[PDB]
């Protein structure tokens, strides 16, 4: 309902700055999520270097089945597509290949 | 007439104002349903589907456009739902004058109907009263628990009044295939015009407790044409 | 007046029931009930004992 | 010690109370008073001095509580200002609850103003029906009620201001006047205005009189009790937990009375 | 057990007390009243030889004991002392002597009806008293009187109880709390005891009225001497219409919070709840003679009651529409209180719909004292009092005693109860509609496979309530055996599908009340500190 | 009555007719008791007590001027 | 009042006791409770 | 990537309301289209008894 | 870019099995009265 995106996005980076532990990026996603704004790109970039910083995986591995998995948004696919290739093979948390054959 | 076994809808007809009432209770009943179908289907689409939902939205609070929508939609929903109950209560309780006038009075676990408007030989009032056979006693063809030694009679086609009253206890004159229902106060009178346009037996027994003996209370309204109405009054 | 502060340090340092204002009303009134209401509540279902049975069957 | 004291008693006006037996006796009186009533007007014994003693002591238990509910309230003490606030909530709600009642009684024959229904009475005034009027009879000691209750309302007040000599005085005359008015009740006892055989319509404003005669028994044995205790001097010009309800309850009186006297006397007539 | 149990001034000690009553009482009367459907399935004196008074006299036990004895008692009382002053924090609520009077003023009503009924004078009228079949001119002997004592006292420990009510939540309400951040139930509770205190009082001065008529040899009501029992009618409904919305509200409350803490969201506009609530109290007062439109009021006089009736209708569908809005977008956990939420809003729903549609001036020539009208609101009570209870045990019971049930045998005893209700409820509409009597114990030869299924589902829902309190004895000797194992949830709001179980140890139950966040319980006079909200 | 009394009726617009048979009845009475030789001046409701108001009514009221107790407010005339 | 730990005190019964195994206790339960009905219908009929 | 999001805010409900107010009115007439053949056909047996006797 | 919806196709595909089985739970739930009436002796059967 009219809410500009760039606010509450500047505010998931700058929290995810000080992100101490798993604690405030476990929340600060969750809140995220909350809305029906999808995650941009960027913020997903964001949280996958908090989680790098915290260092847990299974975090990394959560946020990308919620990607893969938040909203119907009328069954995109290529947008999923791109926004999880950019961030996988921006550094590299190769985690999606395992738990789907198993 | 006679409860129709295993009935699931609304008893025959017998007078326009019962019709009306049935036409008012199906109008009313069709917005219900539709209502009732929303709400259910409603129900079960959002059990059936956010059941598996893993996150939910919880920052959703306004949501102006639905409060304004199901704001403004149930009160043009109750006018247009009460408008033709006003109009049948004002075409119904039309006093357009009712030709026939008899007592009706609900005595202790009995009634006594007089009937003062007519008259049997020469200006006497005609007065009986109205007691139910005995289940024991019953004889073979009749019905059970209801039917009664004598009843009442009534002209088709006429105008009727039912003067209700009572003796010591609140009784009720519960005859709804005639479309009347008006209670037995101890000592204030009632006055209610039925107008009857359809031949036949209508039954009835009295909607409200007598104390104990009130499993059988026998209200027969039985329909006939105008001589037969002349040969049972020159009989009684 | 002179015997309120007395008697609130007293019950104060004997913190026992009763409230030491009424102990002979307390004593009095504690068999009365038992003597009186009992006795008059038994009746009611005694009394009514042979009159009880009342089957009235019929068929 | 002063703050964990403060702390765990500060936030609790309530006494460790020991095993009140006052619920169960309580219960154990009005059980047995209405089964000896059900038994004694219709019933097997017809025994009157039993169930006159079981109302005897009825009263006795009601009279021990109502003493210890002002008694505990000085004498125990371990009160807060929250506290005072729920009582006298709690006795403006009870005298909202009698309000309610009168309002009850007034609407038993207020609804006949202009005759809507047919039969059985709808005449307003009743004509023909000219039995002994219990309406402008008591009017005299209206009046002089209404008189009493102005004069010492504001005495009331000078009470609550300073509870001196100026208080016993105003007590005094309440004394006087309550006993004024249950001298002129019971004057009336068997021949008021008459008795019940045909045509109920002063019938209930007997009824409706009669009822409300233990008001001001209450109101008495109040003024009794805090009489009692001063006479004690364990209640000082401190918290007068009994002065606030007499005074509330005069000031709600009065108002009550003269609504009163705004319909059923001159409306009709 | 007698030095603090039978002496007790505890508000936490006696709402137990509350519950135990309110169980066996329920025991009893769903037993009475299974009679009574048995003595229905068939025309004739199947079970009952004569002695059709016998058959009223068991109608008005099961009826007042259901109304007044039953549930009134447990859902006003049991979960408001209870709750209330667990919710506020204060470590007790003023005055508890107050509750131990209002609780123990219960048994004696209850055994002045059953000598009542054993007696041969019996009450046979109704639970409803209107005159003058209740007077000595139809029914002598005690049992009018014991019964009228009843209902005095049950009434005095109703106003008892709103009286605590309203001092512990109005007067020492904690600090944190204010007027725009109050809970749902607590308000509920609280406009319930406004209704509560401004219906109570008619009542006793009309039964009172009758009582004397009895016995000075007078009649107010009767026409023995020129009364007309209109005027008795009149107030006797003034007080029944806030009587329903009494017993129906807190269920609201408690529905609202176990929707809340269960869809992981907040509600929808507390503020609109509030509102919704508090317009139905008080547009409750406007409908005092709509019970009656068969008297022959003048056509003004009905159509104003019609237009307040569906006025009224109005809150109650914006709370359904709020409860919808609460549960919509929303992840849900499929437990046993939601099965009992769910049931409610389709089934209340739908006989609140039919009560509105029969709330016409005109229709009561239709359905007035017949069996619709019972099809109407043994739906309604069933949902908001006998769901509504089974949602507040299954929804605090495993912290309140610290004990848990039986997850699955919890779910068949609703499957049962449900079907149950439904198959018993359900044929008495079409009962009614054909315009078939009521208090009968004979009936004419019409519906008899209606009163069939309506006796099979009775016995269907008997068994559910045996299987349920084969629940609570399994829970109350099995409750460390169940914990250890899996045969139950130990946890009602599952972590965020996000969050890691290793930190989920420390976030285990976090919702919008306080009594969750406590311990076990404690000592009664717990909360040393009251709490303070930010 | 032979389908053919009054027709229409537009003596009370309102639905409600319970305060309508005392005016009806008062007319009805004030004239026959007063002169008894032409009843011209009301004999155009013959049917709104005989018929359009009950019986119980009438019958009451004959038996109350008989006993001298009238239901209604009139004089001894 | 403050001697109770809070585990079983809120209800009045007992496991430790020979007296009655929570057997006893839920039978008397059911018979009172089944008391009102059948008495009442015994008084003046047949069950 | 596509940047225009939050439009599933409402017209989730909308949709989901719209379908449900449709379906229970088509059911709903559905139902009535017989009972009104019967009301209809009733009434014309009432008339045609009625009409036909006194002729 | 538009990818995939088309709201019509996944609309229609979730919604008629959905709506199927829904009329079907109420056709269950209004016949069972009626499987009464059928196996009850309505008309000496
Ligand atoms: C709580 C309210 C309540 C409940 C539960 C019931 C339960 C039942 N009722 Fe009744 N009933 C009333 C409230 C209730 N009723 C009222 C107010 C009247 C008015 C009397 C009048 O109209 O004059 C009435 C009248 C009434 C009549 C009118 C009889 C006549 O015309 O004379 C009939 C007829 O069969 C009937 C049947 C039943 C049946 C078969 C059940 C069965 O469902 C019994 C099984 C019970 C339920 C399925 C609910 C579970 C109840 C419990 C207590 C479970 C216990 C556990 C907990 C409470 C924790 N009820
Ligand atoms: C639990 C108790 C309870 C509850 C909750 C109700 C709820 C309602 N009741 Fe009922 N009622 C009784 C208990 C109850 N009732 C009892 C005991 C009797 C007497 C039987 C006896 O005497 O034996 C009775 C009788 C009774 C009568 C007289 C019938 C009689 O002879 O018995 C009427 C009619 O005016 C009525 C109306 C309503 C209405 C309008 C509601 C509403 O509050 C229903 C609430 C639900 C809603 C209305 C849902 C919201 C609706 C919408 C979604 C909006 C849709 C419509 C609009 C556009 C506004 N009730
Ligand atoms: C158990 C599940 C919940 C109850 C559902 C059934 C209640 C309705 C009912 O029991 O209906 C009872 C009616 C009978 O009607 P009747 O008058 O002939 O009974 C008088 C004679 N007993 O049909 C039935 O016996 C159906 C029986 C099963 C038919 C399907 C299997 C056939 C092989
Ligand atoms: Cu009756
Ligand atoms: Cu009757
Ligand atoms: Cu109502």
């Amino acid at each position: 309902d009219e809410e500009t995106f760039e606010e509450f996005t500047a505010r998931y980076e700058k929290e995810f700055d000080e992100a101490y532990d798993l604690f405030e990026v476990q929340r600060v996603l969750n809140n995220c999520f909350s809305y029906d704004l999808v995650p941009a790109p960027a913020v997903i970039e964001k949280a996958l270097r908090a989680a790098r910083r915290v260092n847990d995986l299974p975090t990394a591995i959560r946020v990308f089945e919620a990607l893969k998995y938040k909203v119907e948004n009328e069954d995109q696919y290529k947008a999923y597509l791109d926004e999880l290739k950019d961030v996988r093979q921006e550094l590299g948390v190769p985690l999606k290949e395992e738990l789907f054959p198993s | 007439d006679v409860p129709t076994p295993y009935a699931c809808y609304f008893q025959d007809s017998a007078t326009p104002n019962q019709e009306g009432i049935l036409e008012l209770h199906d109008n009313i009943m069709f917005y219900l349903l539709v209502i009732l179908g929303l709400v259910s289907w409603m129900l079960y689409t959002i059990v059936m589907t956010y059941s598996k939902n893993p996150i939910a939205y919880k920052y959703i609070k306004h949501g102006q456009t639905i409060e304004v929508i199901w704001t403004i939609f149930p009160a043009v929903i109750l006018l247009i739902i009460a408008f033709p109950s006003f109009i049948l209560l004002y075409l119904c309780d039309e006093v357009i004058s009712p030709a026939m006038t008899i007592k009706a009075i609900g005595y202790q676990w009995y009634w006594k109907y007089e009937y003062s408007d007519f008259i049997n030989d020469s200006g006497e009032t005609v007065e009986f009263e109205s007691y139910v056979i005995p289940d024991e006693l019953l004889e073979e063809g009749q019905l059970r628990l209801l039917d009664t030694d004598t009843s009442m009679v009534v002209p088709v086609d006429t105008h009727i009044r039912f003067v209700v009253t009572a003796a010591d206890v609140i009784h009720d004159f519960a005859i709804p295939s005639l479309g009347i229902k008006v209670d037995a106060t101890p000592g204030r009178l009632n006055q209610v015009s039925a107008l009857i346009q359809r031949e036949g037996v209508f039954y009835g027994a009295c909607s409200e407790l007598c104390g104990t003996g009130h499993a059988n209370m026998p209200i027969k309204i039985e329909a006939v044409s105008l001589p037969k109405f002349l040969e049972w009054l020159n009989e009684q | 007046a002179n015997k309120v502060i007395q008697l609130q340090k007293i019950f104060q340092s004997s913190t026992k029931p009763l409230w030491w204002r009424h102990p002979r009303s307390a004593l009095y009134l504690y068999p009365f009930y038992a003597i009186f209401a009992v006795a008059v509540v038994t009746p009611l279902l005694y009394i009514p004992n042979a009159i009880r049975g009342i089957k009235a069957k019929k068929a | 010690m002063t703050h964990l004291e403060r702390s765990r008693h500060q936030q609790h006006p309530f006494h460790m109370v020991m095993p009140s037996p006052w619920p169960i006796v309580v219960s154990f009186a009005l059980l047995s008073l209405a089964l000896s009533t059900a038994l004694t007007m219709h019933g097997y014994i017809g025994n009157m001095n039993m169930v006159y003693l079981a109302l005897f002591v009825l009263l006795t238990s009601s009279i021990l509580w109502f003493r210890d509910i002002v008694a505990e309230a000085t004498y125990l003490g371990d009160h807060t200002m929250a506290v005072r606030k729920g009582i006298n909530l709690g006795f403006l709600m009870f005298v909202l609850s009698e309000v309610l009642i009168f309002a009850g009684l007034f609407w038993a024959y207020f609804h006949s103003a202009m005759s809507p229904d047919v039969t059985l009475g709808a005449c307003w005034p009743p004509v023909g029906i000219e039995a002994v009027q219990p309406t402008e009879l008591p009017l005299l000691n209206t009046i002089i009620l209404l008189s009493s209750g102005a004069t010492v309302t504001y005495s009331h007040h000078a009470l609550i201001a300073g509870n001196r000599n100026k208080a016993l005085s105003g007590l005094l005359i309440t004394f006087w006047l309550i006993v004024i008015f249950v001298t002129c009740q019971y004057i009336e006892y068997t021949n008021a205005a008459f008795t019940i055989s045909d045509g109920v319509y002063g019938s209930v404003f007997y009824a409706g009189t009669g009822l409300h005669f233990l008001h001001m028994v209450m109101l008495a044995a109040m003024l009794g009790v805090n009489y009692w205790r001063m006479r004690n001097y364990h209640l000082t010009a401190g918290h007068h937990v009994g002065y606030e309800t007499t005074i509330i309850y005069t000031h709600v009186l009065d108002v009550i009375w003269l609504f009163l006297y705004v319909v059923f006397y001159w409306w009709g007539v | 057990m007698v030095q603090r149990w039978l002496y007790s001034t505890n508000a936490k000690d006696i709402a137990v007390l509350y519950f135990m009553l309110a169980i066996f009482s329920g025991m009893a009367g769903t037993a009475m009243s299974l009679i009574i459907r048995l003595e229905l399935a068939a025309p004739g004196s199947q079970y009952l030889h004569g002695n059709s008074q016998l058959f009223n006299v068991l109608v008005v036990g099961h009826a007042v004991l259901m109304i007044f004895f039953l549930v009134m008692p447990a859902l006003i009382g049991g979960f408001g002392n209870y709750l209330l002053p667990l919710m506020i924090g204060a470590t007790d609520t003023a005055f508890p002597r107050i509750n131990n009077i209002a609780f123990w003023v219960l048994p004696m009503g209850l055994v002045c009806l059953v000598t009542s009924t054993l007696v041969e004078s019996g009450a046979g009228t109704g639970w409803t008293v209107y005159p003058p079949l209740s007077s000595i001119q139809a029914h002598s002997g005690p049992s009018v009187d014991l019964a009228i004592f009843a209902l005095h006292l049950t009434s005095i420990s109703s106003l008892l109880g709103a009286i605590n009510f309203i001092v512990t939540t109005l007067n020492m309400r904690t600090n944190g709390m204010t007027m725009h951040k109050l809970p749902l139930f607590v308000w509920s509770i609280f406009i319930t005891a406004f209704l509560l205190l401004l219906s109570l009082p008619v009542l006793s001065a009309g039964i009172t009225m009758l009582l004397l008529d009895r016995n000075f040899n007078t009649s107010f009501f009767e026409v023995s001497g020129g009364g007309d029992p209109i005027l008795y009618e009149h107030l006797f409904w003034f007080f029944g219409h806030p009587e329903v919305y009494i017993l129906i509200i807190p269920g609201f409350g408690i529905i609202s919070h176990v929707v809340s803490t269960y869809s992981k969201k907040p509600v929808f506009g507390e503020i609109s709840m509030v509102y919704a609530m508090a317009s139905i109290g008080l547009l409750g007062f406007l409908v005092w003679s709509h019970h009656m439109y068969i008297v022959g009021l003048d056509a003004d006089t009905r159509a104003y009651f019609t237009s307040a009736t569906m006025i009224i209708a109005i809150p109650t569908g914006i709370k359904i529409f709020s409860w919808l809005a609460t549960i919509h977008g929303g992840s849900i956990r499929l437990a046993t209180p939601m099965l009992y939420a769910i049931a409610f809003l389709f089934l209340f729903t739908m006989g609140g719909l039919t009560g509105v549609a029969l709330a016409n001036a005109s229709l009561d020539v239709a359905f007035h004292d017949t069996y619709y009208v019972v099809g109407h609101f043994h739906y309604v009570l069933s949902m908001g009092a006998i769901f509504s209870l089974f949602a507040g045990y299954y929804y605090w019971s495993p912290q309140i005693l610290g004990l848990n049930y039986n997850e699955k045998l919890a779910q068949i005893q609703f499957w049962l109860i449900f079907i149950g209700a439904n198959v018993i409820f359900f044929p008495m509409h079409f009962l009614g509609i054909n315009g078939m009597p009521r208090r009968i114990p004979d009936y004419p030869d019409a519906f008899a496979g209606w009163n069939y299924v309506a006796s099979i589902g009775s016995f269907i829902a008997t068994l559910s309530l045996f299987l349920f309190i084969y629940i609570l004895y399994d829970q109350l000797v099995n409750g460390l055996n169940n914990k250890v194992n899996n045969k139950s949830v130990i946890y009602n709001k599952a972590p965020d599908f996000v969050e890691s179980n290793t930190i989920f140890n420390l976030n285990t139950v976090k919702s919008s009340s306080i009594e969750f966040l406590l311990t076990s319980p404690p000592a009664v006079h717990s909360f040393n500190t009251p709490a303070v909200q930010s | 009555s032979p389908l053919h009394t009054v027709g229409f009726d537009a003596r009370f617009p309102q639905q409600n007719q319970t305060k309508h048979c005392w005016q009806s009845y008062v007319d009805y009475h004030k004239c026959v008791n007063m002169k008894g030789e032409d009843f011209a001046p009301c004999k155009v409701f013959w049917k709104t007590y005989n018929a359009l108001c009950p019986l119980d009514w009438i019958e009451k009221w004959d038996d109350q001027r008989e006993k001298g107790i009238f239901a209604g407010d009139i004089n001894s005339d | 009042v403050h001697f109770k730990d809070g585990v079983y005190e809120n209800i009045p019964f007992k496991v430790k006791g020979r007296k009655t195994p929570y057997a006893l206790s839920h039978f008397g339960f059911f018979a009172i409770g089944f008391a009102v009905p059948f008495v009442a219908c015994y008084v003046q009929l047949k069950k | 990537t596509i940047a225009p999001i939050t439009g599933t805010i409402k017209r989730r409900v909308i949709m989901d309301i719209v379908l449900g107010f449709s379906l229970g009115g088509v059911m709903a007439s559905y139902w009535w289209w017989g009972f009104h053949m019967d009301k209809i056909n009733k009434r014309e047996k009432f008339y045609a008894e009625l009409a036909e006797r006194k002729k | 870019g538009r990818i995939g919806e088309s709201w019509v196709i996944t609309e229609g595909r979730r919604l008629i099995p959905e709506i199927f089985q829904w009329s079907a739970v109420l056709s269950v739930c209004l016949g069972w009265p009626g499987a009464v009436y059928f196996f009850s002796k309505a008309r000496k059967a």
